[PDB]
C-alpha cells in the first residue's frame, strides 16, 4: 500500500478539503461523455434484455441512466485527478528533499559522447 | 486522424438506423465516401511525419495502409451482399457492424502513435475476425480455425506485452518519436536477445514466418469472402508495419539474431510456392501464395536496408490488392458451383469471358510482371538481398520461377480446357461481380503509374 | 406489493387466509369420448367453482397474446387427426403430440393452482397431468411409440409433477368400450372412427390398474357409471359430504404456499424441465428449421415485443413505459 | 519458552492432524475439531494469565462460544447426513466431483 | 410524402456531420500544441503588421 | 425457508463480512469470520438435497480447519509480541499459519477442490453469493497483512490457482464447475499480485466481481446449469446468448475489453519488481482458460444447437422477474477499458 | 383490446415515470450547481478571479 496510510489522511473520505483547491474537470469531457455513453449503453441493453424496442422504448429509464453515470462519473474523476495530483506532491517533496539522492548531472553534447557505430551491411 | 476516424463511428448508428433494403447501399456509399476523405493523407513530408496530435501521427508507411483499408471495406461490403442475400436484417446489421468495427480498429492501429497503445489495436482487431470467422463461415472447419488463429496471435503477442511495458520501465516511454530519439545500442545478451525475441516473435507470428503459418490456411480458406479478404489484404500487413517499427530499438542485434528467420524466410518461401504447385484447393493455393509473399516481405524487413524498405512496403500493397482480388475471383466461382475444388469447374472462359479476363490479368500481376508495382517491391527486395548475399540470388530466382508455373497452373486448370458437361448453373457475370474487379484491378495499375506513394519513409 | 413476492409476504398476504375451505382441486377422468365434461361442467356451475376445458392443442395459444389459435406448425407441431390416420408414423408425431400434451396439461395445471391460491376459489379440470399417462401407455402397448419416447415421458414428468399439490376429488367416469365404440360411431367423426378396440381397452386398463389405485392413497376418489354420471345432482351432494384429513393440503402452510404461488405464477419455471436435452429424434428439431419457424413466430403479430411494447397491435406511450 | 506451551501446541498439532485424517466417522472428525478449540483456549489463557493481561481474559470465554456455536453446526449437518443416508460416514459425500 | 423521405433519408448526414465534426475536433486538438508557434529557430519570424499569431 | 429469515441470514452475512472489513482487533475480525459462516451454511443449503447438504458440510470442513489455524495463528503472534492489533505480524511462523489459512478460505491451490465441489452442489444465487463475498472478504485481511506476506509462498500459491484453474475449466462441462475454476485461475491472478500492489489486488477483485455477477446472473436469467441447457438459449432470447459471449470474451482477457485491464495492470505492476518469468507465465497459462471459455462461446451463440417441440410454448411465454442491475454489470464488464486511470480513484 | 388479458404494462406507471423525470432533473441541476461552486471555490483558493 503505497498511499494508504499517508499523513493526514481522513478515513472514508471521498474527497478531502484539500481537493478543493484543483481544477474540477469540465462538464464537456472526454471521460464524462465516455461515462454517458456507457450509460445509454446500459440502457440499451436494458431494452433489449426486457424485450422492448431498444432505441424507443423507455426515454425516462435511458435518461435516468445516462444522468446517474455522468454524476457518478464526475465525482470519480474529481477523487482521480486529487489522487494524481497528490502523487505529484509526495514526489516532487522527496525530490527536493533528497538532493544527494537526486542529483543534477552535467550536460555534455553530442561532440563530446562518444558512441559506438554499427554498420548495417 | 479524427476526421477520418469519426465518419465510421459514424457508419456504424446510420447502419443500425437505415432501412432493411437500404443498409448495403448506405454502407457502400459512405465508405467509398471515407475512403475518398481518406486520401487526403498521402500528402507526406520528406522529413518527418504528420503529428496530428498527442495521439496519432501519420507517416510515408502508414498512410498507403489506411487508404488501402478504407478503399477495402466497400469491396468486402459488396461481396458480403453477394454471399448474404438471405440472412435477417438484424444479423446483415450485424455483420456490417463487425466490419466497421475491424476497419476502425485497424486506422487507429496503423495511426497509433505509441507502442502500447498500438498493440491494444491490433490485439483488439482479433475480436471482429474471430466472430466473422467462427460466425459466419461455411464449414464446420470454421471453428477449429478461428482456435489457431486466435491462439497463434495471442501465444505470440502477449511476450510482446510484457516486452512493452518492460521497456517502458526501462527508458520511461513508449512513444515512437521518443524511443527514436532516445534509442541506444542493444548489447549481446541474453536478457537483450529474449526482449529481442518476444517482440520479433510477436509479428513474425502475425506476418506469419514459415512454421508459425498453419493457422493462415485454416482461417482463410474457412472464412467468409469478406473475412478473407481483411485477412489477406490488411491484417498480414500488421505484422510487417509492426516489424518496420519495433526495429528502431533492436540494434545492433538485428545483425546476429536475423540468421535463423531469413533462412526460415527464404527456404519456406520456395517449400510454399512447391506446394502452391499441388494443392487441390483454390483458396488453399491463394493463401499459400500469400504466405511466399509475407516471406519475402519477411527477408526485405530482417536484412533492413533502405531499399529493402521501400520494397517491403510496395510489395505489401501489392499483395493486399491482388490476394484480395483472388479470394474474389475464387469466390464468384465456389457461389457458381458451391465447391472450392480447382478441378471442378473448368471451361470456364467459354463459358464467362470477362471473368477469364480479370483472372488472366489477377495471376498477371500476382506473378511479378512488369512494370507492376509487385515486381517493382520483389525486384527492390531481391536488389537488397543481392547486395546483403549472392547466393539470395539463386533462392529469388528459383522463387519467382515457381511463382510463374503456379500461378499460370491455376490459370490454365480454372479457365482453359474443356468445361464440365454436368455442371448446368453457371449463370452469366453479375455487374456487381464485374464491377469489384474492375474495382480490385484499376487502382492497382494506377499506383504502377505513380509508385512514389507506396514506396515508404525510405523514398 | 402490486404483484405478488417475498415483499407480500412479509407485509402479510396468507394464502391459508385467503382459503375459505370450499377451494378444493376436482378432476374429472373417463375413457375417451365419455361424459366427464359435461360432468364437470355442472359440478363447477353447482358448486360455483371456475371450470377448466381439457387441454388440448392450442391452450397455451388460447392463454397467451390473443386468446385465438396460432398456426399448427408455431404451436404444437402436432397433430391428432395425423396420430387417428397413421399412428405408427416416421416422423414422431404420435410421441410429439403426446408430450406436446402432457406440457399442455402441466400449464393448465400451473394456472388453475395459480387461481385457486390468488382467488380462493376451487377449479374443476376436464383432466390432469396425473391422469395424462394413461395414453402414453395406450401408444406404447400399442406400438405407436418406443420405449425411448417413454422414458422421455417419465424424466420429464418426474422433474416436474413431482412439486405440485395433487387434486383434492378424483371423479371416475366408468364406461364400457362397447358403449365407447357405439358413442364414437354416433358422433361419426372418421379420424376418431378409425380408433381401434386395443387403443381404448388400454386406456382403461391404465386407469382401473394405475392411476385409480394411486390416487386412491392420496385422497378420496369417486367413481360413477354412466347413469350415475348423468344426474350430477347426487355428484355434487357427494362432493360436499366427503371427509378426509389425509391429503397434503391440510399439512401445507404459508410458507410452503408461499413457494408454490411463486412458483406456479411463473410460467416459465413451469415449463422448465419441459425442453430438456435429450435428443430423440420424434422431438428434436434441427438448427435451420428451429432459426425459420422461430422468425416466423416473432413475425406474428402481437409477438416481437412484450405484450405492453407492441406497436402493430395498437399499444401507445411506449416511450414512457 | 516453557516446555508447557511446547506441549499445548503439540496437542492443538495433534488434533489438527487428526481432522485432516478421517477414518470413516464424521462425528470422529467433530470430536478432533472440538479439541483444536480447546487447545486454543488453554494456550490463551496460558498466555493471558502469564502476561497479566487482564481486559484478555474475556477472551477465552468468547473462544468457547464461538467453538460451541460451530459444533451446533456441524451437529446439524451431521443429522442431516445421517438422515440422508443412514450412517454418519464420509464416504457418502461423494456426490459431487472435483 | 416529403415526410417519408426525411423520415427514411435522414440517416445519409450521420457521416458527412462526422467528418465535420471530426475536422472541428482536430482544429481543438492542434490548437492545444502551440507552445512553440513562432519560436523554431528554423521558422521563427517577426509577425506581420496585420497578424497575431503565424499559424492556427 | 421464511423470506424473513433468509433476509437475516444475508443480513448477517454481509455483517460478518463487515466486521472483518472494519475490525482492528484479530479476535473480532475472527468473530467476524466464524458469524459469516454460521450464517452462510443455511444459505448454501436452502434449495435442501443431498447435493446441497453435501456441499454445505464440506464447506463448514473446510472454513472450520481454516478458522482453527487462523485462530491458533493469531495466538502464536500474540505470544511473541503481545499484540492484538491487525499488522504486520511478529512471527514468520504465526504469518504462515495465517497464510494458509486465508488460503484455504480463499480456495487457493493447493487448497481449492472444495471450490468446485460446493459450486457445483449449491444453486446459481448460492454460487453466485459465495464467490463474491467469501473471495471479498479473506482478501481483505491478506491485504491488510501484505507487508508480512511470504512472496515465495504467496507466489507459489497463486501460480498453482492459475494452472489448476485452467486445466480443470479445461476438462469441466457443468457451467458451475466452470465458473468455480475460473473463480480459482482469478483468485490466483490477484493473490499473484498482492505481495506488490494492494491497489491492483483490489482493481482484479473489483473486475472480477463484475464479472462473475454478470455471467452468474446471465445463467439465472437462461435457467441454464450445463452445457447442452445453455445450448438451447439461442432459440428462446439471442440477445441473452450475445451478452454472454461478450462477457466470456471479456473474461478471457481479450482487448479491449474490461478483462484485460486487470491482467495488463498486474503484468505492469509486476514488471516494475523486476520480474518477467512469473508474468510471462501467468499470461501464457490464461489462453486455457480463454480457451474453455470460448468452448463454451461455440456452443451457445456462434452456433446453433437442435432444439425441442415445447420450445414453441416457451417462445409463447415471457421471463417475469427482472434481474436488478444487469444491464449495468454487462456494460461494466465489457466497455471500460478507456476509464482505466481511475485505479488512482482506487488508492 | 387485442391480448386476452390485460398486460401488466398496459399503461405507464405515472408515478414511476415521474420519479424518474425528477430524479434526472434535480441530480442534472445539483450536479451544475456543483460544478460552479467547485470552480468558484478554485478561483478563491488559487487567487485567480
Ligand atoms: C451502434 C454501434 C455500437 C458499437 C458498439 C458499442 C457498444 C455496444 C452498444 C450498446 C448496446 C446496444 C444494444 C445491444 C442490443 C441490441 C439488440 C437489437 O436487436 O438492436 C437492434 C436495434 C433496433 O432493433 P429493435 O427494433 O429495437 O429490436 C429488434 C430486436 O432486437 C431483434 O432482436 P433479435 O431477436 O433478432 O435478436 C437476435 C440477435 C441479437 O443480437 C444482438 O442483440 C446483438 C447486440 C447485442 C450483443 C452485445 C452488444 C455489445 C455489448 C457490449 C460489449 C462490447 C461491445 C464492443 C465490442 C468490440 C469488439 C467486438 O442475435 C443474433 O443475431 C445472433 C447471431 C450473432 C451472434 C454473434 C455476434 C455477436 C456480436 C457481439 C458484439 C457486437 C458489438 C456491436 C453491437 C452493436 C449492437 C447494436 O438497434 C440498435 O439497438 C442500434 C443501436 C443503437 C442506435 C442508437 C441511434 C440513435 C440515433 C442516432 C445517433 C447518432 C450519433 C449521436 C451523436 C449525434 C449525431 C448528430
Ligand atoms: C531443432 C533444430 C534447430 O535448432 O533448428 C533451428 C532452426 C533455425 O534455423 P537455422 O537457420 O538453423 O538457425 C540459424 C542458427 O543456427 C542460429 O542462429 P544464430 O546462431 O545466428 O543465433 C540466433 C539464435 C540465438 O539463439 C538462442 O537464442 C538460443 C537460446 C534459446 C532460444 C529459444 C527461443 C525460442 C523462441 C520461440 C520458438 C517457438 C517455436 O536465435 C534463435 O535461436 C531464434 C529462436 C527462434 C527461431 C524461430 C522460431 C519459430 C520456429 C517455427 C517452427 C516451429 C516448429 O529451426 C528452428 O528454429 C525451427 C525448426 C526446429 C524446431
Ligand atoms: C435491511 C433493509 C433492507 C432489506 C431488503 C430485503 C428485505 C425486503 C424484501 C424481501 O422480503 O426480500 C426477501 C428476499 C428473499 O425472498 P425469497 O422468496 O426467499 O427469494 C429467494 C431468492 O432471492 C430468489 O432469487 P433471485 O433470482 O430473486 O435472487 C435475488 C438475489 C439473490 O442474490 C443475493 O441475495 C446476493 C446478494 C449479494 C450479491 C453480491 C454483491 C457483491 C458486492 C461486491 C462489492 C461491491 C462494492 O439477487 C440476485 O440474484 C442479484 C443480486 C445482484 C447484486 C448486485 C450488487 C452490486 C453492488 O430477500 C432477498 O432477495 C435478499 C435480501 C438481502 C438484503 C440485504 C442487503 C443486500
Ligand atoms: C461534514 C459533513 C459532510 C461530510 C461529507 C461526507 C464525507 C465522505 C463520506 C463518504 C461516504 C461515507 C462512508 C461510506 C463508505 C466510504 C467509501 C469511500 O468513500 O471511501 C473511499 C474509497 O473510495 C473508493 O475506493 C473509490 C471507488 C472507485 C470506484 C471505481 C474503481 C476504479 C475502477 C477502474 C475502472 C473504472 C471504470 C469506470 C467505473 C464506472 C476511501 O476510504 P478509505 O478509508 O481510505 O479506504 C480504505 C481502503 N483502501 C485504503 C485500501 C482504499
Ligand atoms: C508452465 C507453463 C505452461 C502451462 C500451460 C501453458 C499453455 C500454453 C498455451 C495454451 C494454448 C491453449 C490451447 C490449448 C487448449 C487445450 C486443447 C485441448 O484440450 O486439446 C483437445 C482439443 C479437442 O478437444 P475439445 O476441442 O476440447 O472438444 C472435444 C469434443 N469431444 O484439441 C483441439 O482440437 C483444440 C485445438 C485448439 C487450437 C490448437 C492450438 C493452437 C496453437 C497452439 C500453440 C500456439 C502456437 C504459438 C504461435
Ligand atoms: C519450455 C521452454 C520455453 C522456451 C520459450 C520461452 C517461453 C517461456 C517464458 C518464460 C521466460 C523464459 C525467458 C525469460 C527471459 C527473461 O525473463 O529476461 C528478459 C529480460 C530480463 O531482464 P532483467 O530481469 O531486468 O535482468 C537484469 C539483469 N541485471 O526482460 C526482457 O527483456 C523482457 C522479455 C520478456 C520475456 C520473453 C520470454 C519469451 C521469449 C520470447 C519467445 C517468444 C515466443 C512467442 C511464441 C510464438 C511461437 C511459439
Ligand atoms: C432521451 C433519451 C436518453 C438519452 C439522453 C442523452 C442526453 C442526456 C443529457 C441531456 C443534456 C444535459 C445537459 O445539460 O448537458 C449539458 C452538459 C454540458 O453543458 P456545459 O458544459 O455546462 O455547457 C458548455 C459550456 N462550455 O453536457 C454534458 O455534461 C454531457 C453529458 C452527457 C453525455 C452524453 C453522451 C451520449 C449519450 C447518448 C446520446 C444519444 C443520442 C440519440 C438518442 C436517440 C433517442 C431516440
Ligand atoms: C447508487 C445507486 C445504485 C443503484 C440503486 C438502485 C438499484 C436497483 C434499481 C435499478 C434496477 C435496474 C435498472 C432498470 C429498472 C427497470 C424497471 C423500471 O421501470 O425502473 C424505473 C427506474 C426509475 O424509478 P425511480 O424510482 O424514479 O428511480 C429514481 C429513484 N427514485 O429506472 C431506473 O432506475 C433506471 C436507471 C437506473 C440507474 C442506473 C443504475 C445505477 C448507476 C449508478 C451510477 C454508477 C454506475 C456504476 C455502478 C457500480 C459502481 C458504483
Ligand atoms: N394424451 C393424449 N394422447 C392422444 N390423444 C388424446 C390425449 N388426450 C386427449 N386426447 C384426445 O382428445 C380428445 C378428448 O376428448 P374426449 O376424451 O373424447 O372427451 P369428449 O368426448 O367430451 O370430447 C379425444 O379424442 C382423445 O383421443
Amino acid at each position: 500500500t503505497m498511499m494508504s496510510g499517508r499523513p493526514g489522511r481522513v478515513p472514508l473520505q471521498f474527497l478531502p478539503n484539500e481537493a478543493r483547491s484543483l481544477p474540477p474537470p469540465k462538464l464537456t469531457d472526454p471521460r464524462l461523455v465516455y461515462m454517458g455513453f456507457l450509460g445509454y449503453c446500459s440502457g440499451l441493453i436494458d431494452n433489449a434484455i426486457r424485450r422492448r424496442p431498444v432505441v424507443s422504448a423507455g426515454l425516462h429509464r435511458q435518461l435516468l441512466y445516462v444522468t446517474s453515470f455522468v454524476f457518478f462519473g464526475y465525482y470519480l474523476l474529481k477523487r482521480q485527478d486529487y489522487m494524481y495530483a497528490l502523487r505529484d506532491h509526495d514526489m516532487f517533496a522527496y525530490v527536493k528533499s533528497h538532493p544527494e539522492d537526486f542529483p543534477e548531472k552535467d550536460k555534455k553534447t553530442y561532440g563530446e559522447i562518444l558512441e559506438e557505430f554499427h554498420p548495417v551491411r | 486522424m479524427l476526421k477520418i476516424i469519426i465518419p465510421t463511428t459514424m457508419l456504424l448508428p446510420m447502419t443500425w438506423m437505415s432501412k432493411h433494403n437500404m443498409i448495403w447501399i448506405n454502407a457502400t456509399v459512405h465508405s467509398l465516401l471515407i475512403s475518398l476523405i481518406s486520401l487526403s493523407l498521402l500528402n507526406q513530408l520528406g522529413e518527418n511525419s504528420l503529428n496530428f496530435s498527442l495521439t496519432f501521427f501519420s507517416d510515408s508507411l502508414s498512410a498507403p495502409l489506411l487508404v488501402l483499408t478504407t478503399w477495402l471495406l466497400p469491396l468486402m461490403l459488396m461481396a458480403s451482399q453477394s454471399h448474404l442475400s438471405k440472412e435477417t436484417t438484424t444479423r446483415k446489421k450485424l455483420y456490417i457492424t463487425m466490419l466497421i468495427l475491424l476497419q476502425l480498429f485497424l486506422i487507429m492501429t496503423f495511426t497509433a502513435t505509441e507502442l502500447i497503445l498500438f498493440y491494444i489495436l491490433f490485439e483488439a482487431t482479433l475480436v471482429p475476425t474471430l466472430i466473422i470467422i467462427t460466425r459466419w463461415g461455411n464449414q464446420t472447419e470454421r471453428l477449429n480455425a478461428g482456435l489457431y488463429f486466435l491462439f497463434y496471435t495471442l501465444a505470440g503477442s502477449l511476450p510482446l506485452l510484457v516486452a512493452l511495458v518492460y521497456i517502458q520501465n526501462t527508458t520511461g516511454s513508449l512513444n515512437f518519436l521518443i524511443i527514436h530519439y532516445w534509442s541506444h545500442p542493444l548489447s549481446n545478451s541474453w536478457s537483450n536477445i529474449f526482449m529481442w525475441l518476444a517482440c520479433i516473435m510477436a509479428f513474425m507470428v502475425k506476418m506469419p514466418l514459415y512454421g508459425l503459418h498453419l493457422w493462415l490456411p485454416k482461417a482463410h480458406v474457412e472464412a467468409p469472402i469478406a473475412g478473407s479478404m481483411v485477412l489477406a489484404a490488411v491484417l498480414l500487413k500488421l505484422g510487417g508495419y509492426g516489424m518496420m517499427r519495433i526495429t528502431t530499438i533492436l540494434n545492433p542485434l538485428t545483425n546476429y539474431m536475423a540468421y535463423p528467420f531469413l533462412m526460415l524466410s527464404m527456404w519456406g518461401m520456395i517449400m510454399t510456392s512447391s506446394i502452391c504447385l499441388r494443392q487441390t484447393d483454390l483458396k488453399s493455393l491463394i493463401a499459400y501464395s500469400s504466405v511466399s509473399h509475407m516471406a519475402l516481405v519477411i527477408v526485405a524487413i530482417m536484412i533492413q536496408t533502405p531499399w529493402s524498405f521501400m520494397g517491403a512496403t510496395a510489395l505489401m500493397i501489392a499483395h493486399g490488392l491482388t490476394s484480395s482480388m483472388l479470394f474474389c475471383l475464387a469466390n464468384t466461382n465456389y457461389e457458381r458451383v458451391h465447391s472450392r475444388t480447382m478441378i471442378l469447374a473448368r471451361g470456364l472462359q467459354t463459358l464467362l469471358p470477362l471473368m477469364a479476363t480479370w483472372w488472366l490479368v489477377a495471376s498477371l500481376t500476382n506473378l511479378a510482371l512488369p512494370p507492376s508495382i509487385n515486381l517493382i517491391g520483389e525486384l527492390f527486395i531481391i536488389t537488397a538481398s543481392f547486395s546483403w548475399s549472392n547466393i539470395t540470388i539463386i533462392l529469388m530466382g528459383m522463387n519467382m520461377m515457381i511463382t510463374a508455373l503456379y500461378s499460370l497452373y491455376m490459370l490454365i486448370t480454372t479457365q482453359r480446357g474443356k468445361y464440365t458437361h454436368h455442371i448446368n448453373n453457371i449463370k452469366p457475370s453479375f455487374t456487381r461481380e464485374n464491377a469489384l474487379m474492375a474495382l480490385h484491378i484499376l487502382p492497382l495499375l494506377l499506383l504502377t503509374l505513380n509508385p512514389k506513394m507506396i514506396l515508404g519513409p525510405l523514398y | 406489493r402490486l404483484q405478488y413476492g417475498p415483499l407480500a409476504f412479509v407485509l402479510g398476504e396468507r394464502t391459508t387466509r385467503k382459503l375459505t375451505e370450499t377451494s378444493k382441486v376436482i378432476t374429472v377422468d373417463g375413457n375417451i369420448c365419455s361424459g366427464k365434461g359435461r360432468l364437470a361442467r355442472e359440478i363447477a356451475e353447482k358448486l360455483g367453482l371456475r371450470h377448466f376445458p381439457e387441454a388440448g392443442i392450442h391452450y397455451a395459444d388460447s392463454t397467451t397474446g390473443d386468446g385465438k389459435p396460432l398456426d399448427v406448425q408455431l404451436s404444437g407441431n402436432c397433430s391428432l387427426e395425423k396420430f387417428y390416420d397413421d399412428p405408427k408414423s416416421n416422423d414422431g408425431n404420435s410421441y410429439r403430440l403426446q408430450s406436446w400434451l402432457y406440457a399442455s396439461r402441466l400449464l393448465q395445471y400451473a394456472d388453475a393452482l395459480e387461481h385457486l391460491l390468488s382467488t380462493g376459489q376451487g377449479v374443476v379440470l376436464e383432466r390432469s397431468i396425473y391422469s395424462d399417462f394413461v395414453f402414453l401407455e395406450a401408444m406404447y402397448r400399442q406400438g405407436f411409440i418406443r420405449k425411448q419416447c417413454v422414458e422421455h415421458y417419465n424424466e420429464v414428468k418426474k422433474v416436474t409433477a413431482c412439486e405440485y399439490l395433487p387434486p383434492h376429488v378424483v371423479v371416475y367416469v366408468d364406461v364400457p368400450v362397447p358403449e365407447i365404440q357405439s358413442r364414437i360411431q354416433k358422433k361419426g367423426n372418421p379420424h376418431e372412427m378409425k380408433i381401434t378396440a386395443a387403443y381404448l381397452q388400454d386406456i382403461e386398463n391404465a386407469y382401473k390398474k394405475t392411476f385409480l389405485p394411486e390416487m386412491s392413497e392420496k385422497c378420496e376418489v369417486l367413481q360413477y357409471s354412466a347413469r350415475e354420471a348423468e344426474d350430477a345432482e347426487k355428484v355434487v351432494e357427494d362432493i360436499e359430504y366427503l371427509k378426509c384429513d389425509k391429503g397434503p393440503w391440510p399439512d401445507q402452510d404459508d410458507r410452503t404456499f408461499h413457494r408454490l404461488r411463486m412458483l406456479v405464477q411463473n410460467k416459465l419455471e413451469v415449463l422448465n424441465y419441459t425442453t430438456i436435452p435429450v435428443y430423440l429424434p420424434e422431438i428434436t428439431i434441427g438448427a435451420h428449421q428451429s432459426d425459420r419457424v422461430f422468425q416466423k413466430f416473432t413475425e406474428l403479430p402481437g409477438r416481437k415485443y412484450s405484450p405492453g411494447y407492441n406497436e402493430d397491435v395498437g399499444d401507445k406511450w411506449i416511450w414512457l413505459k | 519458552m516453557p516446555l508447557v506451551y511446547m506441549n499445548i501446541i503439540m496437542a492443538f498439532a495433534i488434533a489438527l492432524a487428526g481432522l485432516l485424517m478421517y477414518r470413516s466417522h464424521l462425528m470422529s472428525s467433530l470430536l478432533c475439531l472440538e479439541g483444536m478449540m480447546l487447545s486454543l483456549f488453554i494456550m490463551s489463557t496460558l498466555i493471558i494469565l502469564n502476561t497479566h493481561f487482564t481486559l484478555a481474559n474475556m477472551m477465552p470465554i468468547i473462544l468457547l462460544v464461538f467453538a460451541a456455536c460451530e459444533a451446533a453446526l456441524g451437529l446439524s449437518l451431521l443429522v442431516m447426513v445421517s438422515n440422508t443416508y443412514g450412517t454418519d460416514y464420509v464416504q457418502n459425500l461423494n456426490l459431487l466431483q472435483c | 410524402n416529403v415526410l417519408q423521405i426525411v423520415r427514411d433519408h435522414w440517416v445519409h448526414i450521420l457521416v458527412p456531420v462526422g467528418f465535420v465534426f471530426g475536422c472541428y475536433l482536430d482544429r481543438r486538438s492542434d490548437e492545444k500544441l502551440t507552445a512553440f508557434r513562432n519560436k523554431s529557430l528554423l521558422f521563427k519570424r517577426e509577425l506581420r503588421p496585420n497578424e497575431e499569431v503565424t499559424w492556427k | 425457508m421464511n423470506p424473513i429469515i433468509y433476509t437475516t441470514l444475508i443480513m448477517t452475512v454481509m455483517s460478518g463480512t463487515m466486521l472483518v472489513m472494519i475490525s482492528s482487533h484479530w479476535l473480532l475480525i475472527w468473530i467476524g469470520f466464524e458469524m459469516n459462516l454460521l450464517a452462510m451454511i443455511p444459505v448454501l443449503m436452502k434449495n435442501f438435497n443431498p447435493r446441497a447438504t453435501e456441499a454445505a458440510t464440506k464447506y463448514f470442513l473446510t472454513q472450520a480447519t481454516a478458522s482453527m489455524m487462523l485462530m491458533m495463528a493469531i495466538i502464536i503472534n500474540l505470544l511473541y509480541s503481545g499484540q492484538w492489533t491487525i499488522t504486520k505480524m511478529f512471527n514468520p511462523v504465526a504469518m504462515t499459519m495465517m497464510t494458509m489459512a486465508l488460503a484455504m478460505k480463499l480456495g487457493l491451490s493447493p487448497f481449492h477442490f472444495w471450490v468446485p465441489e460446493v459450486t457445483q452442489g449449491i444453486s446459481l444465487q448460492a454460487g453466485l453469493l459465495l464467490l463474491t463475498w467469501q473471495k471479498l472478504a479473506p482478501l481483505s485481511v491478506l491485504c491488510q497483512i501484505s507487508q508480512s506476506i511470504n512472496p515465495n509462498l504467496m507466489l507459489t500459491m497463486a501460480m498453482l490457482s492459475i494452472l489448476i484453474g485452467g486445466w480443470g475449466g479445461l476438462n469441466q462441462t457443468q457451467l458451475r464447475k466452470i465458473m468455480a475454476y475460473s473463480s480459482i485461475a482469478h483468485m490466483g491472478w490477484m493473490t499473484a499480485v498482492l505481495p506488490y500492489n494492494t491497489t491492483m489486488t483490489i482493481l482484479n477483485l473489483l473486475i472480477y466481481i463484475t464479472m462473475t455477477l454478470a455471467m452468474f446472473m446471465l445463467l439465472i436469467h437462461s435457467s441454464a446449469t450445463t452445457t447442452l441447457s445453455l445450448s438451447h438459449t439461442w432459440n428462446k432470447m439471442p440477445v441473452i446468448t450475445s451478452l454472454m459471449m461478450v462477457t466470456l470474451l471479456s473474461m478471457g482477457g481479450l482487448p479491449p475489453l474490461s478483462g484485460f485491464m486487470p491482467k495488463w495492470m498486474i503484468i505492469q505492476e509486476m514488471t516494475k519488481n523486476e520480474s518477467i518469468i512469473m508474468p510471462t507465465l501467468m499470461a501464457m497459462t490464461a489462453l486455457l482458460n480463454l480457451y474453455f471459455y470460448m468452448r463454451l462461446a461455440y456452443s451457445s451463440s456462434l452456433t446453433m444447437f437442435p432444439s425441442t417441440n415445447n420450445m414453441k410454448m416457451k417462445w409463447q411465454f415471457e421471463h417475469t422477474k427482472q434481474m436488478k442491475l444487469l444491464p449495468t454489470m454487462i456494460v461494466l464488464s465489457t466497455l471500460v477499458l478507456p476509464m482505466t486511470p481511475a485505479l488512482s480513484s482506487l488508492n | 383490446k387485442f391480448y386476452i388479458r390485460e398486460p401488466p404494462h398496459g399503461s405507464p406507471d405515472w408515478l414511476k415515470v415521474g420519479l424518474t423525470l425528477g430524479t434526472s432533473v434535480f441530480l442534472w441541476i445539483y450536479l451544475i450547481k456543483q460544478h460552479k461552486e467547485d470552480v468558484l471555490e478554485y478561483k478563491r483558493r488559487n487567487g485567480l478571479e
